[PDB]
RNA sequence: AAAAAUAACAAUACAGGACUCUUUCGAGGCCCUGUAAUUGGAAUGAGUCCACUUUAAAUCCUUUAACGAGGAUCCAUUGGAGGGCAAGUCUGGUCGCAGCAGCCGCGGUAAUUCCAGCUCCAAUAGCGUAUAUUAAAGUUGCUGCAGUUAAAAAGCUCGUA
RNA sequence: CAGACACCAUGGUGCACCUGACUCCU
């Protein structure tokens, strides 16, 4: 018999507006393009379906004056299957410390990915709207959208990553080094945050340049500091 | 980014800029609005609503944002001596 | 190098021996074997119990 | 990269691609016929041959054990080759002049394991299926 | 003269998540082996791509229409697809198990003398049923709409009506020699 | 190459998952599925077999009177468990031996690499090997390679094709 | 920043090892 607890603490203007039901979703901050230093803000908003994936706990080491010194380089990714994925890397002396560290680093680093259609125009997005790509040490991970029923045709490392996006229909073609798998996923993480980065003609309709809910709530933000 | 006529696919609409015609994305740092107060019209005692202007880090890291809001606050008003 | 003299053939096989294990119930074949493999692994009791195993793991 | 590109350069890249393709190790020796020439397979899938001698090979380091190969001259090929003997306790099934069905082992042109120069194995010792001999499914009639 | 394979082989040999996923469809529908999984897996990859190519064709093409409206009808005459949707976008959304339900086996398990899908494959294989005026012995039969309206006892199944072979007689011999003491 | 068998099916019981009762326990409670003793009707050709059939004659096929399953059956295999690579941090032996191991590799005694047992996995009337070739391979790069330092700008320049 | 500077060879071997859960029931 053993149980865990949670206590909220705001360290910023956001986490007060998080806890006071003024900011209700990451989608606001995703529109607001603001930093987040509290992974519990994410846990305040979703707290569910955010699949933790311990990719590789690889033992890396440095030689010292007395023999060597090693550490566990754990690769823990987060994501719900909805258009939001994350990743954490924790280099700890233990495994589970490097796991549970990179769990929370995955939690804090969850990002939105922009899903779309292949040649479709309706049907609640199933792939990307655009061929996206990314490199991490010469390993180019290019993604190509597919129509429905095709599947995620990938190496097994981006196949889980495209799964966590909800991009269920994608083609791959990768060149580079064949063994460095952490550089595979880090190059793959470049392509999926690139989905918002491509300017669609649907994205030519520009916005009203929202007005910094620091300032919009700065009187409500008066708790001990505005 | 929307789908079929009334149906919206994207999770949100990311912000933009007027200085590089370029979007402000998801968690982009030094990617900020610029709220400049409407000060009123010799009667004085500034009128509320600040004029907003979204600035990305790209025009910031290229050091463009000084003339950019000068192309946004002088050009659109209101500012004395202009 | 150049050497070509054999020393021991079946040295470990002459000291490691075998038996057989008879079917109390048969090795079912083809159809009802592969049918049995799904239903035995899940619905006997329906799986509610346990973690951290393979089907042969002393692990 | 680095190339000419125009509207008459189909004549160029027809010459340019193949002549660079000749630099490939896999493209050259396979199209020199040397794999047929230096090795008895390449022109065969299985090839039957007479056992020249049984060679009890102490392995060059690493993997300290004794390999215990066999040396074969093929019939279609006539090449005096040495094939590795798998199957613990079944070098005993081999004699000399013990006609065997030989095959390439796993490398199709170079040495395997801890042992240099041996790239072949025997499928059928005495042409009576050493696999079935090691399984006990056959006995050696010779 | 001409033959072909009706099953398929993936390029990954051991993908255990898939290998136990294929164990599901056998246990969920009563299949022989993974070949019965791979048989419909052989078909459905071609079905989606045929749906894909006709979708990428220009409209009002007879090779898109007259072939496709056949392919619309051929998928609806068997009742796997319904033609209330009837476009290439939804044909990209079909699956294996839509065909497996339209097999003869599950419809025997859905309708008739099958207690199990072990049992449902047996009633076809041991020919207790007639789907028409037809002793039908193939469990992978995949049926049509009218086909689900004439599945009966066979007249070679002596139980439920039929000429005796040697088995209800043996089951009579279970009471006339199994109980008749000779 | 095609179809796809070597038996289901309940009953029984347990082992429970909802469930209902119960403060829960526990009981009731099926879906059951393994396993039990079994089977119980219920089957089926795999057969055998009159017969009709078949075709040049046949032949097989299908048609079949009739027979042909409660069990260890009418009784599937071929490959793998050191990783890659699924499934033995099994059990025994062996002790860098014997062997294994495409590759990365075990074995030098408390062998997860042997050799076996057992268990498991894998496909399956096939499965495995050999060799061959196609992809994977953007390691021939037309799409679409790389050429400072990993392979790769000629010693430099004119200069024709 | 700005005083004086010689030869000196060799040498060798195993273990850095791939996941999560908290019904101690107090």
């Amino acid at each position: 018999g053993k149980a865990g607890d949670k206590e909220w603490l705001p360290v910023t203007k956001l986490g007060r507006l998080v806890k006071d039901m003024k900011i209700k979703s990451l989608e606001e901050i995703y529109l607001f393009s603001l930093p987040i230093k509290e992974s519990e803000i994410i846990d305040f908003f979703l707290g569910a379906a955010l699949k933790d994936k311990v990719l590789k706990i690889m033992p890396v080491q440095k030689q010292t004056q007395a023999g060597q010194r090693t550490r566990f380089k754990a690769f823990v990714a987060i994501g719900d299957y909805n258009g939001h994925v994350g990743l954490g890397m924790k280099c700890s002396k233990e495994v589970a410390t490097a796991i549970r560290g990179a769990i929370i680093l995955a939690k804090l680093s969850i990002v939105p990915v922009r899903r779309g259609y292949w040649g479709n125009k309706i049907g609640k997005p199933h792939t990307v709207r655009c061929k996206v790509t990314g490199r991490c040490g010469s390993v180019l991970v290019r993604l190509i959208p597919a129509p429905r029923g095709t599947g995620i045709i990938s190496a097994p490392v981006p196949k889980k990553l495209l799964l966590m996006a909800g991009i269920d229909d994608c083609y791959t073609s990768a060149g580079g080094c064949t063994a460095t798998l952490g550089n595979f996923a880090k190059a793959t993480f470049d392509a999926i945050s690139k989905t918002y980065s491509y300017l669609t003609p649907d994205l030519w309709k520009e916005t009203v340049f929202t007005k910094s809910p620091y300032q919009e709530f700065t009187d409500h933000l008066v708790k001990t500091h505005t | 980014m929307q789908s079929n006529a009334g149906e919206f696919v994207d999770l949100y609409v990311p912000r933009k800029c007027s200085a590089s015609n370029r979007i402000i994305g998801a968690k982009d740092h030094a990617s900020i609005p610029m709220n400049v107060a409407e000060v009123d019209k010799v009667t004085g005692r500034f009128n509320g609503q600040s004029k907003t202007y979204a600035i990305c880090g790209a025009i910031r890291r290229m050091g463009e944002s000084d003339d950019s809001i000068l192309r946004l606050a002088k050009s659109h008003g209101i500012v004395s001596q202009n | 190098k150049v050497h070509g003299s054999l020393a021991r053939v079946g040295k470990v096989r002459g000291q490691t021996l075998k038996v057989a294990k008879q079917e109390k119930k048969k090795k079912r074949t083809g159809r009802a074997k592969r049918r049995m493999q799904y239903n035995r692994r899940f619905v006997n009791v329906v799986p509610t119990f346990g973690k951290k195993k393979g089907p042969n793991a002393n692990s | 990269m680095g190339k000419c590109r125009g509207l008459r350069t189909a004549r160029k890249l027809r010459s340019h691609r193949r002549d660079q393709k000749w630099h490939d190790k896999q493209y050259k020796k396979a199209h020199l016929g040397t794999a047929l020439k230096a090795n008895p397979f390449g022109g065969a899938s299985h090839a039957k041959g007479i056992v020249l001698e049984k060679v009890g090979v102490e392995a060059k380091q690493p993997n300290s054990a004794i390999r215990k190969c066999v040396r074969v001259q093929l019939i279609k090929n006539g090449k005096k080759i040495t094939a590795f003997v798998p199957n613990d306790g079944c070098l005993n099934f081999i004699e000399e002049n013990d006609e065997v069905l030989v095959a390439g082992f796993g490398r199709k042109g170079h040495a395997v394991g801890d042992i240099p120069g041996v790239r072949f194995k025997v499928v059928k010792v005495a042409n009576v299926s050493l696999l079935a001999l090691y399984k006990g499914k056959k006995e050696r009639p010779r | 003269w001409v033959c072909r394979k009706t099953y398929v082989t993936p390029r990954r040999p051991f993908e255990k998540s898939r290998l136990d996923q294929e164990l599901k469809l056998i246990g969920e529908y009563g299949l022989r082996n993974k070949r019965e999984v791979w048989r419909v897996k052989f078909t459905l990859a071609k079905i989606r791509k045929a749906a894909r190519e006709l979708l990428t064709l220009d409209e009002k093409d007879p090779r898109r229409l007259f072939e496709g409206n056949a392919l619309l009808r051929r998928l609806v005459r068997i009742g796997v697809l319904d033609e209330g949707k009837m476009k290439l976008d939804y044909i990209l959304g079909l699956k294996i198990e839509d065909f497996l339900e339209r097999r003869l086996q599950t419809q025997v398990f859905k309708l008739g003398l099958a207690k199990s899908i072990h049992h449902a494959r047996v009633l076809i294989r041991q020919r207790h049923i007639r789907v028409r005026k037809q002793v039908v012995n193939i469990p992978s039969f995949i049926v049509r709409l009218d086909s689900q309206k004439h599945i009966d006892f066979s007249l070679r199944s002596p139980y439920g009506g039929g000429r005796p072979g040697r088995v209800k007689r043996k089951n009579a011999k279970k009471g006339q020699g199994g109980a008749g003491a000779g």
